[PDB]
């Protein structure tokens, strides 16, 4: 299961200032970056490429860029004839790609001051549960536009599962990378809070636990996935304890970079 | 609009006199016009690296500064965001475990 996600900001200021910029995440790894500033489509990866040709690439590019100009105009021609009923300032957020499975499943999600309102489904696009009414008549003049309905199912059933099968294949020792994490201890200088730090594993699954021995110390709250810099993760456990019943523990971790050689830290 | 959660962490075991790299990550925020700091005894450190902005599932934003640091026990270090959602810049000193 590799979800592409093609992640769309715009913001629009007044009238004369909006700015238009992306990046795009194969799973957790970041594969292209495209700012406002640029006109072309920039690669974090060596790989990003895909299997497209340098001209099937240029073509794809072209629809982009003919796409954001055009996604711009729209924009601020609608805030115009609804003014002053809505107006600036305003964010939009599209969330657009292809989750693939062992075959594929696609989405197109649109967000306006940061709630979930238009997504395209089937043929359409189509307003959601609770969305403004004032969109639905911008709705309905988009959905008329035919070749737009098109281009975007070409590019929702096709185009996406295609260009992910070539990032697949061509960035495989990439997204099968294996980094070692790096574990230290710390605690809050009543009863203390143990932390156990890991740092600098990917891929994403890992298991950490405070141990005595060989028993799972159930109290151990594992603290959220953080990035770090370097396309590795960053994660601590902490557990609560009594002073004085802090001999004998340790913080054990699992990953697949190891080898079946877990890191313990005894405390 | 949505308040940032700041995190401020080391990439490698802090050890006192080793060169090591220093991260916030500010989550949770809307809208995504923000400005972070990150800085050495209150002062602002001059070469910063900022990811790209992007965002959660939510729609919430998010972004990774990261600089250079070398702990010792004579100096601090924090991140300051500034963010429309707050009155006045919110800091977040290192843990100094972290
Ligand atoms: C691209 O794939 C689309 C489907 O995939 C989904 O959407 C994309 C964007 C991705 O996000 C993906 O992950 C999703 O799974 C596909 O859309 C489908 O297109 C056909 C038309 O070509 C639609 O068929 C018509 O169905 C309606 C009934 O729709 C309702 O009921 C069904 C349940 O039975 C639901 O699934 C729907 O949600 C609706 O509630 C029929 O009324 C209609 O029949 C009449 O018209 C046809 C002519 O087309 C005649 O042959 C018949 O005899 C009838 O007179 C259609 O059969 C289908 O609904 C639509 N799917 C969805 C989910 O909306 C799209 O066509 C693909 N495009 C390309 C170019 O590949
Ligand atoms: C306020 C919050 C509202 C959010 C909900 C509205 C979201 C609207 C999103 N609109 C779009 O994504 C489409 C904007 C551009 C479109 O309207 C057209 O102007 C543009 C040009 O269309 C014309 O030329 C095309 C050939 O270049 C076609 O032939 C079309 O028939 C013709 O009218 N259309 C495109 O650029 C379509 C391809 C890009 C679609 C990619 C979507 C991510
Ligand atoms: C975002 O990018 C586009 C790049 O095309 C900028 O659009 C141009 O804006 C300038 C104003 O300085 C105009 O001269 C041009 O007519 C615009 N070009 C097009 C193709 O529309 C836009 O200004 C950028 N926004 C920011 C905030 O930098
Ligand atoms: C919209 C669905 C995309 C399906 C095709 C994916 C392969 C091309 C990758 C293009 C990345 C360009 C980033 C811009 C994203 C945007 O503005 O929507
Ligand atoms: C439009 O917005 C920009 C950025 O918010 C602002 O600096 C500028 O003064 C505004 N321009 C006008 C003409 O209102």
């Amino acid at each position: 299961n590799y979800t592409f996600r093609c992640l769309q900001m715009s913001s629009f200021a007044n009238r004369s200032w909006s700015r238009t910029d992306s990046v795009v995440w194969l799973g957790d790894l970041q594969t292209h970056r495209w700012s406002n500033d640029s006109a072309t489509i920039s690669f974090t990866k060596p790989w990003s490429q895909g299997k497209l040709s340098n001209q099937q690439w240029e073509k794809l590019q072209h629809m982009f860029q003919v796409y954001r100009v055009s996604f711009t105009r729209d924009i601020q021609e609608l805030v115009k004839m609804m003014s002053p009923k809505e107006d600036y300032p305003i964010e939009i957020q599209l969330s657009a790609g292809c989750e693939m499975y062992p075959a594929s499943e696609s989405f197109l999600h649109v967000a306006f001051q940061g709630k979930y309102v238009v997504r395209f489904w089937g043929t359409s696009w189509q307003t959601v549960p609770g969305a403004p009414s004032w969109l639905d008549l911008p709705i309905k003049v988009l959905n008329a536009d035919q070749g737009t309905s098109a281009t975007v199912q070409m590019l929702l059933n096709d185009t996406c599962p295609l260009f992910v099968r070539g990032l697949l294949e061509a960035g495989k020792s990439d997204l099968e990378k294996q980094e070692k994490p790096v574990a230290w201890l710390s605690s809050v200088p009543g009863h203390r809070q143990l932390v156990c730090h890991v740092s600098g594993f990917y891929p994403k699954p890992v298991w950490v636990m405070w141990m005595r021995g060989d028993q799972e110390q159930q109290g151990t709250h594992r603290g959220d996935f953080l990035p770090n810099a370097d396309e590795t993760w960053y994660l601590q456990a902490t557990l609560d304890v009594e002073a004085g019943e802090e001999a004998g523990l340790a913080c054990r971790v699992k990953h697949s970079s190891l080898g079946g050689q877990d890191i313990i830290l005894y405390w | 609009q949505k308040t940032p959660q700041i995190q401020v962490y080391s990439r490698h075991p802090p050890e006192n006199g080793k060169p090591n790299i220093l991260n916030c990550y500010v989550t949770q925020f809307h809208p995504p016009h923000i400005e972070i700091q990150m800085l050495k005894n209150g002062k602002k450190i001059p070469k910063v690296e900022m990811s790209d902005m992007s965002f959660s599932k939510d729609w919430s934003f998010y972004i990774l500064a990261h600089t250079e640091f070398t702990p010792t026990e004579t100096d601090t270090y924090a991140c300051r965001v500034k963010h429309a959602s707050m009155a006045e810049p919110k800091t977040v000193y290192w843990d100094r475990d972290m």
